[PDB]
RNA sequence: GAGCCUUGAAGCCUAGGGCGCGGGCCCGGGUGGAGCCGCCGCAGGUGCAGAUCUUGGUGGUAGUAGCAAAUAUUCAAACGAGAACUUUGAAGGCCGAAGUGGAGAAGGGUUCCAUGUGAACAGCAGUUGAACAUGGGUCAGUCGGUCCUGAGAGAUGGGCG
RNA sequence: UAUAGGGGCGAAAGACUAAUCGAACCAUCUAGUAGCUGGUUCCCUCCGAAGUUUCCCUCAGGAUAGCUGGCGCUCUCGCCC
RNA sequence: CGGCUACCCACCCGACCCGUCUUGAAACACGGACCAAGGAGUCUAACACGUGCGCGAGUCGGGGGCUCGCACGAAAGCCGCCGUGGCGCAAUGAAGGUGAAGGCCGGCGCGCUCGCCGGCCGAGGUGGGAUCCCGAGGCCUCUCCAGUCCGCCGAGGGGCACCACCGGCCCGUCUCGCCCGCCGCGCCGGGGAGGUGGAGCACGAGCGCACGUGUUAGGACCCGAAAGAUGGUGAACUAUG
RNA sequence: CGCGACCUCAGAUCAGACGUGGCGACCCGCUGAAUUUAAGCAUAUUAGUCAGCGGAGGAAAAGAAACUAACCAGGAUUCCCUCAGUAACGGCGAGUGAACAGGGAAGAGCCCAGCGCCGAAUCCCCGCCCCGCGGGGCGCGGGACAUGUGGCGUACGGAAGACCCGCUCCCCGGCGCCGCUCGUGGGGGGCCCAAGUCCUUCUGAUCGAGGCCCAGCCCGUGGACGGUGUGAGGCCGGUAGCGGCCCCCGGCGCGCGCCCGGGUCUUCCCGGAGUCGGGUUGCUUGGGAAUGCAGCCCAAAGCGGGUGGUAAACUCCAUCUAAGGCUAAAUACCGGCACGAGACCGAUAGUCAACAAGUACCGUAAGGGAAAGUUGAAAAGAACUUUGAAGAGAGAGUUCAAGAGGGCGUGAAACCGUUAAGAGGUAAACGGGUGGGGUCCGCGCAGUCCGCCCGGAGGAUUCAACCCGGCGGCGGGUCCGGCCGUGUCGGCGGCCCGGCGGAUCUUUCCCGCCCCCGGGGUCGGCGGGGGACCGUCCCCCGGACCGGCGACCGGCCGCCGC
RNA sequence: CGACUCUUAGCGGUGGAUCACUCGGCUCGUGCGUCGAUGAAGAACGCAGCUAGCUGCGAGAAUUAAUGUGAAUUGCAGGACACAUUGAUCAUCGACACUUCGAACGCACUUGCGGCCCCGGGUUCCUCCCGGGGCUACGCCUGUCUGAGCGUCGCUU
């Protein structure tokens, strides 16, 4: 229950906040879960993303076991675009297709310096 | 516009009210700043009592309020200087200086002056360095509780009588009648006539 | 509102200009230019006598009847056809003023607080109210009041030294202190009869805090137990007491009915 | 109410089945796509035929009145899906120098000009236009403002407030 | 360029003063006032009028009695008068 | 086969278009072309009365203080050496002021249209008056004795509420009268008996909360004027320099 | 005549510094109506308010009595409840309308002119060093203010001076540093528990069902949000004296600067003027024989002046010291800056403004001022074919849906088109009564009733009748076993190792004092402490009373399932 | 029989009611309490690769620097994709910078007319010559400088 009296509890201030917040909220609302084994291996339990991870599908209309690497990430729409995930129009052209973030399993990282610190913040943290 | 058997009425109304009015909505709020405003004047000050200032002993000055008894306000110089301590630091001790306070009363005086000297010596106070001029030891565990409430000393005690039991006597129950009232006070408005009668007849020669 | 809808300025037309004889506004182009202006019936004008700010909203109750209130929930809360007949769950429950000991009133987690509830068997109680947290039907769930959660179980305590911090998160649960009550945490929504768990130096201080009918309330100052109306009030009893029967008429029972 | 519901709630329609004396309600059928009700208490900006009511919409009147002040058009051809109106030619006319001419002041503000479109606007139509869309155009020692004072207006000094 | 609203101007019509003038226009006081017109939204049950006295710068209105309704209360019945 | 139905049609009889001002409406009286949504006795203060609840000669915390900074806590709880205060418990006078106990018996002073003393009881009495109590007598299968038990009672007793009247008491005035008191002997107090004015007393019933109705002030059921004041904007039409 | 000194003055693009203009919700100073009310309307009321003008800050204003009172007296100002709808004002009509006592919240007092004493002991400007940073403050020489009056000592509560006695010898500001510190100083960022496990629906699932005796998992975290719907665990966050980094801030310790107060006694000093007050006239007030304010005129005093509420005189008493000034708090706040909530409205509502709103637009201008939310989960927005000059269409395709096709959710009524049925001279429509047809419902259509008991034809089971065994419950009794409950006494037991009440008492007691003659004396009084007495609830056993929803056991009666 | 008219009902159209949703209002309260000559409020004009509004900015114009953050903005191209340099975007914002009008300030407003001082080029220089910079409003205070007065006075002719 909501103890402080400087957060909302209110449904328009978090609605108003939540699609008007600036890009580097954005980052943090547009977070996924990591794979059990990599939670186990890095002591974390959530991540931000970025334009190259190695991603697996949980729910949707495209399901199940299909490993594939994020494009872009459309932090306007909280939207991101997987390279497996097609649709052809009816002019036969392919385009991505919508994904949000939270349906979305981190199978691999990449691995970069300031995700080696993020990563030993959570897990110091984490204590 | 009037009726049945009712009472006449004149309300205060007619004066565009509803513009002015203010609202106590504002009320549990000031009472919250009111207790934050206290508590953290006892956390600014220090070792000293809150409602620090000690206040006397003090009379109504009504026939309607002359039985009660009120903490006044300050000590009133006389009763300060037999006290036998200066002005301001009086003031500085804590105890409340009002200069204007005059004293007809021997009786209140006394009181006044044994209010004192039981503050004096209920009085412990802290010197900066060591010299200690007005002071002791370990002070009774930094007497034990920092801040007292609702004045110092209970500055009402309403003291009450008793007058017990006593035997009835005579004179009183054959004297005491309703007539003295009635004869004093026909005196009284009578005083000054019979005096210009006193005069009429030492002219008269 | 508290402010006027006469934002507007307006001028009535008179017995000519067909139309009417509301005030109008005053202008011409925009399509607002002849209108219906402030009043009740007419489109963007002020509603009738309009609420204000100073209506006596807060009542005052005194307080004789306030803790007569405390008293009457307080003893409807020990009859348990009452409180089974508000609709908690005291089917498989021990006594029905529960006291446990003051080993409670020490917890820290609580998950010893749900092996707590489910060793008094309150848990089908709290199992109720998790069946039953359904979002509010109506207009309200725009104003931020959205789930409907039934109350349950409280329980009542002294000497605070973290059974709030243990029993804080259990969903539909009450507590609640001794020296402080509420008629409005003892009988929510104004029905009597909410079950009740309580503690060993609550269920002793209650007597302290209110007394008997022979001796005064002791903590409060000038407050007794209330006068009873009726001492013993089994109405079949004292019907077929032999007193009452003695001095009867008789059954008369034949109908009497219309005859043609 | 261990209320009801994505196995379909609210709302809407219903030559369907009923209840109540009624206020109204319950179910069936179809649409509909995410919330809704019964009861005990409680609190209201709480129930529509009207107020020449207010706002929004649509009828009858009606494919009717009406597209008539200043004489007036006709033929052929072209581009075009399409020509009583556009353009060219020919013919016949009008304005007739106090003009339906040639240029300016005030006002208008891009309407000026070319290209392209013809959906709406031009009260019929249009291949056309001052409509829309794209892209261009206003060059000054000697033309005028700037300078002068006029009718006046207005500041300091002063006075009043 | 001058004259501005009880003010200006008028070869005088009470005309003109931005389609308004026998006192311009705009906003506010303002939801001004009205014994005077108009309207005043669900059902059923029960009871059910008055247009008369007196007084009022009262005669289209109000106060007063009278008429009505509601709330009751105090008694009376049931078992030769 | 049965079926009421807001389906449709036929036929007989009744059948004027609603709302309101009005003695009178179908009116040649006014408003209404049609449809959807909005649209009018609210809120506060104050008073009166009825109703429900709590406490009760009291009652009320509505203003403050007390609890750890916890969503619901702008809640709730407590104060009582916080009752200050409101309303009531005592009225009456313009005011100075004054301010509600009598009854029954025994005795005395001339028991004199008069006062004092002693004892006891205690809000007087009359007529009605729900209820209660007592009760002659009355009735229950052989004749005697029996108890509760049964029920009607003529009549009698004390008598609630309240009604009607008389008597009593307080205060203001008016009239007629004599006596007492003495922080000081006076244009000083106190007293008696009648007839009157009073929103009085004559064993007190209020206070707080809430609801209902009515009345009043508020924009107050909703809309409605010709006006008035304050402060500003206009001579581009027109008037005249 | 010249020069010098002032005194009155001007000038400067002199050196340096300052004021203007805005917002105006609250505050301050002035000015100032009228609608309305009184059923008319002149005073009154509306109101010293709307409008106007000038100012100000985070608050302002007020303020340390020329006071309240009249008795056992209080004691600056502010704000609340009361005073009180009262005293009072009023064509004594409508109406208007205080204040001191009382209780609270906050607590705070001071300085100067005068008077006199100190040899101008004072301040500003310029110039050089002094010093250390983020940045400016003490000291040394010369130009001024100023003797028509800087500074110290000084304020009506008395003050000063000089003896005498008695002590005391100081504090504020600047700098480095340690832990601090009431939410656990303030701000800024980044992070911190646990399932997307299994079947199952579905467009998608946050649906539904399930998880051992450890209750599938976390809970100081089950608020709320978004995500193809309705989430404690998929994500942000929420919880916590949770942790880390960065900044600034309020209360300890080295340097610089400043530093004799109290009591008695004696002498001396001691106050604010065109101001109060009076007359008169206007405004305002509840203020009446003038509360306050202002104009004009008259205009003082020193045991004075003012106030003491009915004008004036004489008199006594009380209280205060005006015409100079400063100051936090409690308090108001619809503007602003962020911020949190709501028995509030849900797009004709709520601000006029949920959207390119003071925008489009109207008027020359003052100014007036709108309409207008919604595809879908995802644009996946209809490729391609095929008529038509194109709009438009027919096929095809997207998706759960085009019955969602770019103002696109749901799509009502008035109205219109078409189809289906019926009908037609007294305009149409209605009520009562029926009849005919139609849509549709039910019923099974001469086969529709069911439930119990009793008498007959089959098998298959095992009660029951009777007892044994067992559990639980009913109903009563000795109130047995005890228990508690109701009354009355005994023990006062806990009275001091008991709670509380009492304007019962106890001076035979104790402490601070006062009284009488350093002590004693009840000679008496007050404040404070104990303890005898009554009034209730805590025990003991003994006896009275009842087994009452106060419940257990034994035996009895009588059921019960196994 | 048809047409017309009427009433129902199915369907379709016009229409935008009801329902559901809400980045919006309204009210209450806490905390804070801040503009300007060092040029405010307001207004005008201008600014993006494709650009009209709204919004945000000022000739450094859809933002510069710095601190934090850590791989994007987005309708479409491009461009830096660099990150074992300095590191995209976004927020914070304390350093810079801030066109013209506006209390507006050189005098007025018609973008007009000036006047000094100083610096670069001119005739290598004053005499109404180009570019740039600075200064040039009113009122008032403290001090400086200049000087008016048969105002008062001295010493002198
Ligand atoms: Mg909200
Ligand atoms: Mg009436
Ligand atoms: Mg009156
Ligand atoms: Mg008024
Ligand atoms: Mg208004
Ligand atoms: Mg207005
Ligand atoms: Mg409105
Ligand atoms: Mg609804
Ligand atoms: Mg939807
Ligand atoms: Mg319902
Ligand atoms: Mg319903
Ligand atoms: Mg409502
Ligand atoms: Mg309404
Ligand atoms: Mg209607
Ligand atoms: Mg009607
Ligand atoms: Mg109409
Ligand atoms: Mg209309
Ligand atoms: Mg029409
Ligand atoms: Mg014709
Ligand atoms: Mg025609
Ligand atoms: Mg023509
Ligand atoms: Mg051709
Ligand atoms: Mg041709
Ligand atoms: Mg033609
Ligand atoms: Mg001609
Ligand atoms: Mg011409
Ligand atoms: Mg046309
Ligand atoms: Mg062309
Ligand atoms: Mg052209
Ligand atoms: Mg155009
Ligand atoms: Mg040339
Ligand atoms: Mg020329
Ligand atoms: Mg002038
Ligand atoms: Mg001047
Ligand atoms: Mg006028
Ligand atoms: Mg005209
Ligand atoms: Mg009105
Ligand atoms: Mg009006
Ligand atoms: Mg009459
Ligand atoms: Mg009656
Ligand atoms: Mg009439
Ligand atoms: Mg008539
Ligand atoms: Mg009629
Ligand atoms: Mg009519
Ligand atoms: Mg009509
Ligand atoms: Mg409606
Ligand atoms: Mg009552
Ligand atoms: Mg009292
Ligand atoms: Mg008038
Ligand atoms: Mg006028
Ligand atoms: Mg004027
Ligand atoms: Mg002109
Ligand atoms: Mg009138
Ligand atoms: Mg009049
Ligand atoms: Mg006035
Ligand atoms: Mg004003
Ligand atoms: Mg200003
Ligand atoms: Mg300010
Ligand atoms: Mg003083
Ligand atoms: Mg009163
Ligand atoms: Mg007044
Ligand atoms: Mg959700
Ligand atoms: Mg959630
Ligand atoms: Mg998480
Ligand atoms: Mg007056
Ligand atoms: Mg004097
Ligand atoms: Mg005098
Ligand atoms: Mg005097
Ligand atoms: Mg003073
Ligand atoms: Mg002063
Ligand atoms: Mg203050
Ligand atoms: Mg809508
Ligand atoms: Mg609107
Ligand atoms: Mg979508
Ligand atoms: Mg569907
Ligand atoms: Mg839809
Ligand atoms: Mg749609
Ligand atoms: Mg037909
Ligand atoms: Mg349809
Ligand atoms: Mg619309
Ligand atoms: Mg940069
Ligand atoms: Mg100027
Ligand atoms: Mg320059």
């Amino acid at each position: 229950m909501k103890f402080n009296p400087f957060v909302t509890s209110d449904r328009s201030k978090n609605r108003k906040r939540h699609f008007n917040a600036p890009s580097h909220i954005r980052r943090k609302i547009m977070s996924s879960p990591l794979s059990k084994e990599l939670r186990q291996k890095y002591n974390v339990r959530s991540m931000p993303i970025r334009k190259d991870d190695e991603v697996q599908v949980v729910r949707g209309h495209y399901k199940g076991q299909q490993i594939g690497k994020v494009v872009q990430v459309y932090r306007k729409k909280y939207v991101i675009y997987i390279e497996r995930v097609q649709r052809e129009k009816a002019n036969g052209t392919t385009v991505h297709v919508g994904i949000h973030p939270s349906k979305v399993v981190i199978t691999r990282l990449k691995l970069d310096k300031d995700r080696k610190k993020i990563l030993e913040r959570k897990a110091k943290s984490r204590q | 516009a009037p009726s049945r058997n009712g009472m006449v009425l004149k309300p205060h109304f007619h004066k565009d009210w509803q513009r002015r009015v203010a609202t106590w909505f504002n009320q549990p709020a000031r009472k919250i700043r009111r207790r934050k405003a206290r508590q953290a004047k006892a956390r600014r000050i220090a070792p000293r009592p809150a409602s620090g200032p000690i206040r006397p002993i003090v009379r109504c000055p009504t026939v309607r309020y002359h039985t009660k008894v009120r903490a006044g306000r300050g000590f009133s110089l006389e009763e300060l200087r037999v006290a036998g301590i200066h002005k301001k630091v009086a003031r500085t001790i804590g105890i409340s200086v009002d200069p204007r306070r005059r004293n007809k009363s021997t009786e209140s005086l006394q009181a006044n002056v044994q209010r004192l000297k039981e503050y004096r010596s209920k009085l412990i106070l802290f010197p900066r360095k060591p010299s200690a001029p007005k002071k002791g030891d370990s002070s009774a565990e930094e007497l034990k509780l920092a801040t007292q409430l609702t004045g110092p000393v209970m500055p009402v005690r309403n003291v009450y009588k008793k007058e017990k039991a006593r035997v009835i006597t005579e004179e009183e129950k054959n004297f005491k009648a309703f007539a003295s009232l009635r004869m004093a006070r026909a005196n009284a408005r009578l005083f000054g006539i019979r005096a210009k009668r006193a005069k009429e007849a030492a002219e008269q020669d | 509102s508290e402010l006027a809808g006469h934002q507007t300025s307006a001028e009535s037309w008179g017995t000519g200009r067909a139309v009417a004889r509301i005030p109008r506004v005053r202008g011409g182009g925009t399509h607002r230019s002849g209108q219906g202006a402030f009043g009740n019936m007419c489109r963007g004008g002020r509603m009738f006598a309009p609420t204000k700010t100073w209506r006596r909203w807060h009542r005052r109750v005194n307080t004789t009847q306030k803790r007569y209130a405390i008293c009457s929930a307080l003893a409807a809360s020990a009859l348990p056809a009452l409180v089974m007949s508000k609709g908690h769950r005291i089917e498989e429950v021990p006594e029905l003023p529960l006291v446990v000991e003051d080993k409670v009133e020490g917890y820290k987690k609580t998950k010893e607080a749900v092996l707590l509830l489910k060793k008094l068997k309150a848990w089908n109680d709290i199992k109720k109210v998790y069946a039953s947290q359904r979002m509010r039907a109506g207009k309200g769930k725009m104003r931020n009041r959205r789930r409907i959660q039934r109350r349950g179980p409280c329980i009542i305590y002294n000497e605070d030294n973290g059974i709030i911090k243990a029993f804080r998160n259990i969903p539909g649960i009450t507590l609640l202190n001794v020296s402080k009550l509420n008629i409005l945490k003892l009988a929510p929504g104004g029905h009597v009869g909410r079950f009740c768990i309580w503690t060993e130096s609550a269920f002793r201080k209650l007597d302290e805090l209110y007394g008997t009918w022979r001796k005064a309330a002791s903590l409060k100052s000038n407050y007794n137990l209330p006068m009873h109306k009726m001492i013993n009030t089994d109405l079949s009893r004292i019907l077929k007491s032999p007193e009452i029967q003695r001095a009867l008429r008789a059954p008369r029972k034949k109908i009497h009915r219309r005859v043609l």
